[PDB]
């Protein structure tokens, strides 16, 4: 089948008129059964999430939120590693990216973390993470 | 392993 990156171009493309369940479903599959998937998947959204694009950044986020949603417990291993977590945070932190990147985007990642701060309890790098935003005043 | 929190 199509590689991860194949999976992920299409699942976060900047043409999709909308969002490409089909190929986000593909993705959260292929990444949770490659020994070196979690690590590569985690990386490129990484990526994805900066951009400057904005539907790009969004549909990333809606990609990094459904394969968290499935009993991927691989996939919560990766984005629970600070790893990953630095990524979000530059992406709405004001020291880094948070001032050029849009309120939306912004605000759906605060709204990611916290819910995995909820469901995933277990994760506390995340927790840890989180709650260094609200020090910083970035969770108001 | 894994980095250490950003700042």
């Amino acid at each position: 089948p199509e590689t991860l990156e194949a999976r992920i171009n299409r699942a976060t493309n900047p043409l999709n008129k909308e969002l490409d369940w089909a190929s986000i479903n593909g993705f959260c599959e292929q990444l949770n059964e490659d020994f070196e998937g979690p690590p590569l998947a985690t990386r490129l959204l990484a990526h994805k999430i900066q951009s400057p694009q904005e539907w790009e950044a969004i549909q990333a986020l809606t990609v990094l939120e459904t394969c968290m949603k499935s009993c991927g417990k691989r996939f919560h291993d990766e984005v629970g590693k600070f790893r990953f977590l630095n990524e979000l945070i530059k992406v709405v932190s004001p020291k880094y990216l948070g001032s050029r990147t849009s309120e939306k985007v912004k605000n759906k990642i605060l709204e990611l973390l916290y819910s995995w701060t909820v469901g995933l309890p277990e994760e506390v790098k995340i927790a840890e993470a989180y709650q260094m935003l609200k020090k910083q005043g970035i969770v108001k | 392993d894994d980095i250490s929190l950003l700042k």
